[PDB]
RNA sequence: AAUUGUUGAAAGGGAAGGGCAUUUGAUCAGACAGGCCAGCAUCAGUUUUGGUGGCAGGAUAAAUCCAUAGGAAUGUAGCUUGCCUCGGUAAGUAUUAUAGCCUGUGGG
RNA sequence: AACUGGCGAUGCGGGAUGAACCGAACGUAGAGUUAAGGUGCCGGAAUACACGCUCAUCAGACACCACAAAAGGUGUUAGUU
RNA sequence: CAGUCAAGCGUUCAUAGCGACAUUGCUUUUUGAUUCUUCGAUGUCGGCUCUUCCUAUCAUACCGAAGCAGAAUUCGGUAAG
RNA sequence: UUUGCUCCACACAAUAUAGAUGGAUACGAAUAAGGCGUCCUUGUGGCGUCGCUGAACCAUAGCAGGCUAGCAACGGUGCACUUGGCGGAAAGGCCUUGGGUGCUUGCUGGCGAAUUGCAAUGUCAUUUUGCGUGGGGAUAAAUCAUUUGUAUACGACUUAGA
């Protein structure tokens, strides 16, 4: 008998925590905040992703639950070597979410006929495992 | 986009609602709301306490049969929120809430079916955490709703049996994901894999 | 009154016989195009000296574009506003990255707490504090604390469609 | 003007173990056991030793943050209440009539009864709350005491028996009659 | 409440036919011939409701019926409805009910003395009455004309409408009324000079 | 003619009747033998909604970026100190070091 | 009483409703763009965006317009000396 | 019919209960003022009857205050069941 | 009273239709928190993982989906039968046994498709009724008149009558 209570363990506001844009030229692109300006502003760079230094609502932004080494306030060009050096890109590429992206991302690519493709080649996999699914 | 809508309102906010349900129902989609005592109102309950009260005074002076009719029942008060941003006296409106269905608990079919969920109503999204609300099951009590207890012992026991549900079927989609992974890194699909699948 | 831009305007009393070169007085004007920023320019000048626009003239209007746009800054704004049972002065402080930005929310502050609308106030000063502690007001206080960091609790995601088969999270 | 955030301390004792699963809380320590419902406030725990628990109010308004501290209190009341024990004593007052109390039970009930209340041939009960024991004090006169874990059950069952015992029709001031709470304390002394 | 079952006696007195029926005399009286049939079987069907009724049920009532026939009156037609069974345990309360098909049931095992009753009938009738003696309205005066037995307001002008709290002439008697509170000073017996 | 009986069709949840429009029912003209209607293409007038190219201004945008000089703290490295489970803390020095930022000037 | 604009003698769109207000004045139509006013649902049209403020055991919610005052508040808000 | 300031009344003590000079309101069972509706007609006092509603509550329910010892009274709250 | 009524079967006919055209795809509860997997001391438990929308899942190729051959499987699904069992909130539907049978695009074949002429929903839903056919099953009552008076202006009520 420890004590034990809960954590609720929230993703937060700080400089490099790397943030998901969400709704304009740049939406979908990542980024770090930079420096914090307040309850709703702050301001946030990227120059990996081509997205520009900029203040930005949080409201357009969803924040991912990576985080890197970053001095406040910190000017594009050290950002560039911060996020660089945190590896950050493959960091995020390796996660549930931006793979998730790319999976739908590739399912509106389809060619009709690739489509077709997938439906036979879905017939194939089903036919195995519907098999599989009775054996043990 | 399907044939019948079945709405679980435990979580839903009256009017946040009874608006989305009238449009739904003009636009020709046949809807069912369920488990309608588990509805809630903003303000805390005395607020709406004291609002149907205002409503339980106005009645026909010469013959309080021909007045307004006062209905206590959490789905009859959430039928009045929308009858009246219905037509309701046209044609038309006549029409479109023939479509709609609203009950206390989920009775059968509607239990075995799924029911869905309206986020522009939802409470728990809607409302501004730390605001009080009402649940639509103790203000009807409160006026005269004779059968709160009743449904929630039928509630209590559907749940049990669905609990049961739930369990066979999280049991069995063990076995299907545990099928689904010897058929990874095979041929077929890796393929897929490709194809977005 | 609109999304806002600064303007210098210069002016000048126009020229007689015996005065030939009058005398040239700015402002720097807080308006969002340049029609409405030369308006206030008299609006103002005829507040101090002795002209109107019938007698004298803009010498140069000319906009003045914000200085380091990615350097938060912590602004001083200084006002002068008329309420519905007289007139009086104020300070206040405003965190953000440009004059103008700041001068926006300004003109929102004063309408939400003080019912103030554009007619009714004027822009007194506003100043970029240097050094911090010079920071007197304590809803910017609270940013400038080190290594701050904060949560955004009971997320809310905006729905696409009318229906949904889940049931919300506000995790985050 | 929402304050960014603030906090509180809970310090845990060596007899006790807290738990809190979302806002349900449970203090357990030698005296028993007590669980209240905080789900109603929206405040976030944290376990960091054993020893201390934190809450806190993420950007609150001052109304939101007042009722940060109270929440903490809330909790101190129960490891408190769980180590020492809360022990309220209250004292007949009469100026004629003695005021005679009594401890009746029907269907296992456990009731304060009181008789010739000013006279009064009507008999006044106040039931026993759960997890309250109410004793009649020896060695002083007219004193019931009011013992138990949970402050707000010894409280109330207090202010239950002096309430039942309000003046009417009668000056207030010069019919002092009643029972009032006279001393709330702890169980173990010393402390 | 609703009502999910009802299972019956296999033999019907000539008494509760008799209520059936409108045209008793020339009627075929075949009315439960099919039912009683049910009993010819094993029992199986009969015992399947009886046993639905133990398994649901919240509330058991027994039907009963008058023998009217033991009582002067000319009328034969008998009187039957629901009593519910107040009595432990739903299942308890079927096997008693079961257990009664058809044997009689008397006052006693109702009722006892001193006990206090609720009487449940339908008021005298009076057919059609003016306003001052269904209402007891003042006697209007000797001098007035068209009458006195009214109402001389029958309502103010606004609202415009004679309302349903004025007092008017109709219908008096035949109404149902649950009394309550009578004590019982005698429960006689038949087999009793 | 008002009004009436029959028969036939039709509508009718506190009047009836009317306007625009269409479903359905009934009924009818004309027009084929180029009549009625459509569908695509190329164009014309009106118009709405997109993708894309070349240029002009401004502090010849303001920034980033690069160079340079100065600087400070919401003080990075080091050092000192004090407890402290063999370092981690804390409070001191200390302006670039094992992070960086600000301000001016110059360049594209 | 004065000047102008109106209603009367005038429909159309907005103001639920309404002689006079807002918009705009009328041959028969088609396509487009708008005014005043609006766009949760009734109801065509963003349960749009952004900063604040407000929680009322008789909240409040748009000109004309269908009324409220002095005086108070340790509700909360931002300001002043 | 109800307020606000509070000089005073109240042995003392402004506000238990009252309250000057001032000043702010409300109500539409007073009375005025107006003449919009009805003069090819809205039957015109009072009572009788009988219904319903309002509350600015006389009584009855449960309360707070007192210049409430008790009894009586008084000011006030929830209140038209 | 002209061989009527009813349940199952098919046939022709009529008449509908607030609006099919792959599938309404079942925990509960919280939201300042939870779902899922896994481990144990079975907890207010350790550990892992996920969200950031159903943009999903399932299904989906074949004359609107015709005729046929085979292989690999022993899986899937349609149908009519049967085994055991569950469900009364409006259960009227759900789960299960076992054979028979159709299909299988899991894979490899043989054959057909045009001329509906370059689009004209190009017709494939489900309502209700009506008439004959024969595979089961069933043989009432209510009203008028008469009548009681526990009823009544009249209707109505309440009785009574092989
Ligand atoms: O009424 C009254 C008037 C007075 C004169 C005659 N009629
Ligand atoms: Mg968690
Ligand atoms: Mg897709
Ligand atoms: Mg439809
Ligand atoms: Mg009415
Ligand atoms: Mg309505
Ligand atoms: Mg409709
Ligand atoms: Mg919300
Ligand atoms: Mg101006
Ligand atoms: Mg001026
Ligand atoms: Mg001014
Ligand atoms: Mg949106
Ligand atoms: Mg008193
Ligand atoms: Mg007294
Ligand atoms: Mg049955
Ligand atoms: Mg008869
Ligand atoms: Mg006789
Ligand atoms: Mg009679
Ligand atoms: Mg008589
Ligand atoms: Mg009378
Ligand atoms: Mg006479
Ligand atoms: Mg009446
Ligand atoms: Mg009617
Ligand atoms: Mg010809
Ligand atoms: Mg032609
Ligand atoms: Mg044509
Ligand atoms: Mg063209
Ligand atoms: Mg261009
Ligand atoms: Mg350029
Ligand atoms: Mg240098
Ligand atoms: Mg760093
Ligand atoms: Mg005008
Ligand atoms: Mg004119
Ligand atoms: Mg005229
Ligand atoms: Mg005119
Ligand atoms: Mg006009
Ligand atoms: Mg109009
Ligand atoms: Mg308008
Ligand atoms: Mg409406
Ligand atoms: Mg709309
Ligand atoms: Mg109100
Ligand atoms: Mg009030
Ligand atoms: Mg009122
Ligand atoms: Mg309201
Ligand atoms: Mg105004
Ligand atoms: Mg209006
Ligand atoms: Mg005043
Ligand atoms: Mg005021
Ligand atoms: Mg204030
Ligand atoms: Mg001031
Ligand atoms: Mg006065
Ligand atoms: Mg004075
Ligand atoms: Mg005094
Ligand atoms: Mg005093
Ligand atoms: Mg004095
Ligand atoms: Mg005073
Ligand atoms: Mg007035
Ligand atoms: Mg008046
Ligand atoms: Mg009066
Ligand atoms: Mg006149
Ligand atoms: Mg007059
Ligand atoms: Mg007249
Ligand atoms: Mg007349
Ligand atoms: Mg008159
Ligand atoms: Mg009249
Ligand atoms: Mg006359
Ligand atoms: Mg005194
Ligand atoms: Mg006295
Ligand atoms: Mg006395
Ligand atoms: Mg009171
Ligand atoms: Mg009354
Ligand atoms: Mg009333
Ligand atoms: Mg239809
Ligand atoms: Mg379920
Ligand atoms: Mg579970
Ligand atoms: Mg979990
Ligand atoms: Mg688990
Ligand atoms: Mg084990
Ligand atoms: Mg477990
Ligand atoms: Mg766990
Ligand atoms: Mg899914
Ligand atoms: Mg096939
Ligand atoms: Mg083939
Ligand atoms: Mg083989
Ligand atoms: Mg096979
Ligand atoms: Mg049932
Ligand atoms: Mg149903
Ligand atoms: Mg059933
Ligand atoms: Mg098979
Ligand atoms: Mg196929
Ligand atoms: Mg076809
Ligand atoms: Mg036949
Ligand atoms: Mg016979």
């Amino acid at each position: 008998t420890d004590s034990i209570v809960k954590a609720s363990n929230w993703r937060l506001v700080e400089v490099g925590r790397v943030v998901l844009i969400k709704k304009g030229q740049s939406a979908g692109k990542l980024a770090a905040i930079v420096e914090i300006i307040d309850q709703k502003k702050v301001l946030i760079d990227g120059p990996k992703a081509g997205v520009p230094r900029q203040a930005i609502n949080l409201g357009q932004v969803v924040l991912t639950p990576l985080t890197f080494a970053l001095p406040r306030g910190a000017r594009t060009a050290t950002v560039s070597k911060k996020w660089a050096a945190a590896a950050v890109c493959e960091k995020w590429a390796a996660s549930s979410w931006a793979k998730k992206i790319a999976q739908r991302e590739r399912r509106a690519a389809l060619t009709d006929f690739e489509r077709f493709q997938v439906m036979v080649l879905r017939k194939q996999k089903r036919y195995t495992v519907k098999k599989a699914l009775a054996k043990a | 986009v399907e044939p019948v809508v079945v709405i679980d309102g435990k979580g839903h906010l009256v009017g946040r609602l009874a608006s989305v349900v009238a449009k739904q129902l003009l636009n020709g989609q046949k809807i069912v709301v369920v488990r309608a005592e588990e509805l809630n109102i903003s303000g805390e309950f005395f607020r709406n306490k004291l609002k149907y009260h205002d409503f339980l005074r106005k009645a026909t002076a010469f013959n309080k049969t021909r007045g307004p009719f006062h209905f206590r029942a959490p789905s009859r008060i959430f039928y009045k929120a929308l009858r009246g941003m219905v037509s309701h006296k046209t044609a038309r409106g006549k029409a479109a809430l023939e479509r709609l269905k609203v009950f206390e608990g989920i009775p059968p079919p509607y239990d075995k079916k799924k029911r869905v969920v309206v986020p522009q109503a939802l409470r728990v999204l809607r409302l501004k955490p730390g605001r009080k609300y009402t649940t639509l099951g103790k203000l009807s009590t409160s006026v005269g709703w004779k059968y709160e207890d009743v449904v929630a012992k039928l509630e209590a026991k559907r749940k049990v049996s669905s609990a049961e549900y739930y369990a066979k079927k999280r049991a069995f989609t063990k076995k299907v994901a545990s099928a689904n992974a010897t058929a990874a890194e095979s041929d077929v699909a890796k393929q897929l894999a490709a194809l977005g699948y | 009154m609109a999304h806002f831009k600064e303007y210098q305007v210069i002016g000048r009393r126009l020229p007689t016989e015996s005065v030939p070169e009058p005398k040239l007085f700015r402002m720097r004007i807080f308006a969002s195009n340049e029609v409405i920023a030369k308006s206030r320019y008299w609006y103002f000048l005829q507040k101090l000296h002795k002209v109107k626009k019938a007698s004298g003239e803009i010498v140069s209007i000319n906009q003045i574009n914000e200085a380091h746009p990615t350097k938060v800054k912590n602004f001083g704004v200084w006002v002068r506003y008329d309420s519905r049972s007289g007139t009086h002065n104020m300070y206040k402080e405003i965190r953000d990255v440009s004059r103008v930005a700041a001068v926006e929310t300004l003109y929102q502050d004063m309408a939400a707490r003080h019912r103030a609308r554009f007619r009714s106030i004027h822009i007194l000063k506003v100043a970029e504090i240097e050094k911090t502690a010079d920071v007197k007001r304590q809803y910017v206080k609270q940013f400038l604390t080190k290594d701050l960091k904060f949560p955004l609790p009971h997320r809310v995601q905006k729905s696409t469609k009318t229906f949904s088969y889940k049931r919300p999270s506000t995790f985050y | 003007m929402k304050y960014i955030q603030t906090e509180q301390q809970i310090e845990v004792p060596e007899g006790v173990t807290v738990s809190i699963k979302s806002r349900i809380v449970k203090v357990v320590g030698p005296r028993g056991t007590l669980t209240k419902n905080l789900k109603h406030i929206d405040v976030t725990f944290t376990k960091v030793n054993n020893q201390l628990i934190k809450v806190a109010v993420h950007n609150g308004g001052r109304k939101h943050v007042a009722a940060l501290r109270t929440v903490k209190s809330l909790v101190d009341n129960m490891i408190t209440g769980v180590t020492k024990g809360y022990k309220y004593k209250m004292r007949y007052v009469y100026a004629h009539f003695p005021i005679n109390v009594n401890i009746v039970e029907k269907d296992g009930a456990k009731f304060i009864e009181v008789r010739n209340f000013l006279g009064d041939k009507k008999i006044r009960n106040v039931p026993v709350r759960d997890g309250v024991t109410i004793e009649f004090s020896t060695n002083v006169k007219d004193e019931i005491v009011l013992s138990g874990n949970s402050v707000e059950d010894v409280s109330q069952n207090a202010a239950d028996l002096q309430q039942i015992c309000r003046v009417r029709n009668k000056d207030i001031r010069k019919f002092l009659d009643g029972i009032y709470v006279s001393h709330k304390g702890f169980i173990t002394e010393d402390l | 409440l609703r009502s999910l079952t009802t299972v019956w006696a296999e033999h019907l007195s000539d008494e509760v036919k008799r209520r059936f029926y409108k045209n008793w005399y020339k009627s075929k009286k075949k009315a439960f011939t099919k039912y009683s049939a049910k009993y010819a079987q094993d029992g199986a069907g009969i015992e399947r409701e009886l046993a639905r009724i133990k398994k649901y049920a919240s509330v058991v009532r027994v039907l009963v019926h008058t023998q009217i026939r033991k009582t002067p009156l000319a009328q034969k037609k008998a009187h039957l409805a629901e009593i519910q069974l107040n009595g432990g345990s739903i299942s308890e309360k079927v096997d008693w009910a079961r257990e009664h098909f058809e044997k009689t049931v008397a006052v006693d095992s109702v009722f006892e003395q001193n006990e206090m009753i609720d009487a449940i009938a339908v008021t005298k009738g009076h057919g059609f009455e003016g306003v001052t003696h269904r209402w007891g309205t003042k006697k209007l005066p000797r001098k007035t004309h068209r009458g006195l037995r009214k109402v001389a307001c029958i309502g103010a002008w606004h609202p415009a409408h004679v309302m349903w709290s004025v007092a008017r002439a109709g219908q008096r008697g035949y109404h149902s009324r649950t009394s309550i509170n009578h004590k019982i000073y005698r429960v006689g017996k038949g087999d009793d000079e």
